[PDB]
């Protein structure tokens, strides 16, 4: 039970004012440069070093280890909020998802009405506009566990294991945020995916469709939807 | 269930199989293994196919929507909108069936005679009256095989067969003869078999 706004500010401070001499004794603001590249879309994955975090705030590392998913999301949100102030030039629209993101942001700015309060279900899901991923490099202090010893007491914990890969599937497209388009209103519905499966939506929730009391059926789209490379491997005890 | 004939097969393909539906008066005219021409109409019959991927669906155009507590979503929504998959399979509705290569132009001897045409029966009678019919049939059956006159005669007598009988006690005296050709490699054994098959 802690103030996640304060935790977000702490992680933001770390990311913005952490530095090291990784390059021939040159303070370069490692994570600042990584954020610059992320904003420029020249880098997809960001690996936060919990050793670097503990260099200043060991208790934050302890909190992350005790509850990683929560703090993974906190770090992701901090990076998301930080990208605009590090952006220095225009992205070259690497891919179709970049085109979609720019279109959606442009039209949101167009229909902004900044003062108007928008319903919580009337915004773009955060995962739908990321184009980046954030992972943790486990702390050196944490001794590696054993597949047999990693039990319910470690659920939700950042564990590090070692083993032999006995099997790995091929990279498949796993849907993160399903997208739907309506046949009546021309508004996009979104359905973030957390369960291993999901039920596709039938009716449209758009304000226009609700007002008109139309049928508002909507169709699932693989175009605007968001996917991520997905692999399932099995690691084995040494 | 019928399948593609040997001639129609493309290269490296399994004979495509489809089922034909015989309605009244055509209902026991096709028998397994026969070559038959079916005349009718290709049709589509709906099928509940186990397609893992969603495809074509039929739903009402009425623009209904579920109220709070009865949101037309999920299984309830699908059942309300009457969503039903449209999956079809090609089936043949044959209005008639005939032999592809009829034996007669028209099952006792008299019945076969009547089924024969006048020209066909005249030819059969001529062949029956033809002395040397034995050698004639041997040569006609195997014109492209030299020698092996005894083998040709045996195969001919096999094609004709004997008279099966059942004793008073019920023992079924075999009436058809069996022939086995054993010989050195490349001596037309497979050729005799293929001749008889064809
Ligand atoms: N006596 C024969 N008369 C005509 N053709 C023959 C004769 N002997 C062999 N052949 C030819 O040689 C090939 C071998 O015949 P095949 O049936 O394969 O013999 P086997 O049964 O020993 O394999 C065939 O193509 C056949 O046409
Ligand atoms: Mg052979
Ligand atoms: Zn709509």
């Amino acid at each position: 039970l802690k103030d996640y706004a304060l935790e977000k500010e702490k992680v933001k401070k770390f990311l913005q004012e952490f530095y090291q001499d990784d390059e021939l004794g040159k303070k370069q603001f490692k994570y600042g440069n990584q954020l610059v590249r992320l904003a420029h879309r020249e880098q997809v994955a960001l690996y936060v070093d919990l050793d670097d975090v503990a260099e200043d705030d060991p208790e934050l590392v302890d909190s992350i280890c005790e509850n990683a998913r929560r703090y993974a999301k906190l770090f992701a949100d901090a990076v998301q909020e930080l990208l605009p102030q590090y952006k220095e030039r225009e992205v070259v629209n690497k891919d179709v998802l970049d085109v979609y993101i720019e279109h959606r942001l442009m039209m949101e700015q167009r229909s902004r009405d900044p003062g108007m309060v928008r319903s919580p279900q009337n915004q773009y899901p955060a995962e739908l506009m990321r184009r980046f991923e954030l992972y943790f490099q486990g702390p050196s202090s944490n001794k590696p566990r054993v597949i047999r010893e990693v039990r319910a007491d470690s659920v939700g914990k950042l564990v590090t294991v070692r083993g032999i890969v006995t099997r790995v599937s091929e990279v498949k497209p796993k849907m993160v945020v399903a997208t739907y388009t309506c046949d009546q209103c021309g508004a996009e519905t979104y359905q973030p995916i957390q369960s291993p499966t999901f039920m596709p939506l039938i009716m449209c929730p758009s304000q226009e469709c609700q007002t008109n009391r139309s049928g508002g059926r909507l169709y699932l789209q693989t175009r605007g939807s968001r996917f991520i490379k997905f692999q399932e491997m099995k690691m084995q005890e040494h | 269930r019928i399948q593609e004939t040997q001639a129609e097969l493309p290269r490296g393909s399994i004979p495509r199989s489809l089922e034909v539906i015989l309605r009244a008066e055509a209902v026991e005219s096709a028998q397994a293994g026969d070559k038959c021409d079916f005349t009718g109409t290709l049709i589509v019959v709906p099928d509940v196919s186990k397609l893992s991927t969603p495809g074509a669906r039929a739903e009402t155009n009425s623009r209904v929507s579920g109220v709070d507590g009865y949101e037309t979503e999920g299984i309830r929504g699908l059942r309300a909108l009457g969503v039903r998959d449209l999956s079809y399979r090609l089936v043949f509705l044959a209005c008639c069936v005939a032999p592809t290569n009829p034996r007669f132009g028209g099952q006792t001897a008299e019945s076969i005679k009547n089924q024969m045409t006048v020209k066909e029966w005249e030819k059969v009678f001529e062949m029956s009256q033809d002395k040397n019919l034995y050698h004639n049939l041997c040569t006609s059956l195997f014109p492209t095989i030299h020698g092996n006159d005894e083998v040709k005669r045996g195969v001919l007598l096999m094609l004709f067969g004997g008279v099966p009988k059942t004793t008073g006690e019920g023992t079924s005296l075999r009436g058809d003869i069996n022939v086995c050709i054993v010989g050195d490699p490349s001596t037309a054994k497979s050729q005799f078999l293929k001749h008889v098959e064809e």
